Formats: C-alpha cells, structure tokens, sequence
C-alpha cells in the first residue's frame, strides 16, 4: 500500500473564491442529454422485463378469469 | 524607529495577528516529494482554534 508519485504541477483555488452551487443547475439540458443518451440500454434491459411480465400475467390472469366466470 | 518597535506589546501583538492571522487565506507554494504536504483545506482550517 504505498503511493506513487506522478511528476505533475496542479493549480487549485481557495473554496471561498468561487461560487458553489451554481454548477448544479448550469449547463442542465446537456447534462440531461447525457442521462438519457448514454443510459437507455440500461434502462430498458432493467424496466422492459418487468413491465413485459406485469403485462403478460394481467393478460393470463384476465383470460382464465373470463374462462373460468361461467 | 526604536520608539515605534518598543511601542509594541503582547496586545498589539494580537490584535495585528487576528488581522491578518486569524481565519484568514493562505497561498501556497510548494515543489519536491510534496506528496506527504497537507492539502489546502487543512491549512486553512489550520489558521483558528476551536478552544478558545
Ligand atoms: C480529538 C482531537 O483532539 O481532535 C482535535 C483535532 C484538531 O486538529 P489538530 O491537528 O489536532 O490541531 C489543530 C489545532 O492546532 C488545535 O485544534 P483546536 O485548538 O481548534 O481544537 C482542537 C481540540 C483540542 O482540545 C483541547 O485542547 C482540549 O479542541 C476542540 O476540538 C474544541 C472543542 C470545543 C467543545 C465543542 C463542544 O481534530 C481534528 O483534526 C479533526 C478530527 C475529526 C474526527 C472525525 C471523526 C468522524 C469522521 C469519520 C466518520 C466515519
Ligand atoms: C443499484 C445498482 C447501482 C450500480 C451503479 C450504477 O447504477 O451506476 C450508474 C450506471 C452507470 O454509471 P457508471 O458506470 O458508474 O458511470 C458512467 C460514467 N459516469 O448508470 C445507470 O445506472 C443508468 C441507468 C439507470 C436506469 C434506471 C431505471
């Protein structure tokens, strides 16, 4: 567990000379841009089985229930 | 000039400190095996005490 030192030369800014909470709500529609462009692979192999499952047991459910109501 | 010097006391002293000491911004200037030096932030929490 040792460190290992790089040779750079860094520049930083006292905390108290620069705005905080600006950068939060700067630059947002790229920022959502960003969400949703790089992630809807991820979001649909997560929600897509589920709501394909939710559905297909609704319809099986409605089916037997109408077959089986005399 | 000397009258000026002696004209300095242990309360001057501190009031010049907590001018220009006390809680204030440092800039810091390092180069070498720097990487054990503290950060900035620790300097500058570094420039008051809690106990008084
Ligand atoms: C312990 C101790 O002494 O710490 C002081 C010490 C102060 O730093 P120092 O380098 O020892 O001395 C700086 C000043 O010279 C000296 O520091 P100071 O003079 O500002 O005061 C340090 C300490 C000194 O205490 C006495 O002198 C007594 O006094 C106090 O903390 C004042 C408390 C007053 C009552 C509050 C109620 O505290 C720290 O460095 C921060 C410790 C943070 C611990 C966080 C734990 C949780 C984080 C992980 C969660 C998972
Ligand atoms: C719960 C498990 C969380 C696992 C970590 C995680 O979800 O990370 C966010 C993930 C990809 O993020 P990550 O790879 O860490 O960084 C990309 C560059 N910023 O990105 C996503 O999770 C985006 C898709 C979210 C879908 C939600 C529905």
């Amino acid at each position: 567990k040792q460190i290992v030192p790089v040779k750079s030369v860094i520049y930083a800014l006292s905390p108290f000379q620069q705005k905080v909470m600006t950068g939060l709500w700067k630059d947002l529609p790229t920022k959502i841009h960003h969400k949703v462009s790089e992630n809807w692979i991820s979001a649909t192999l997560l929600l897509g089985p589920l709501v394909g499952t939710y559905a297909y047991v609704q319809n099986y459910l409605e089916k037997e229930k109408l077959h089986h109501r005399y | 000039l000397f009258a000026r010097i002696d004209a300095v006391d242990a309360s001057t002293i501190k009031r010049v400190a907590n001018r220009f000491i006390y809680d204030k911004d440092v800039a810091i200037a390092a180069m070498g095996p720097i990487q054990r030096l503290p950060d900035y932030n620790w300097f500058r929490r570094r420039t008051y005490w809690n106990r008084y």
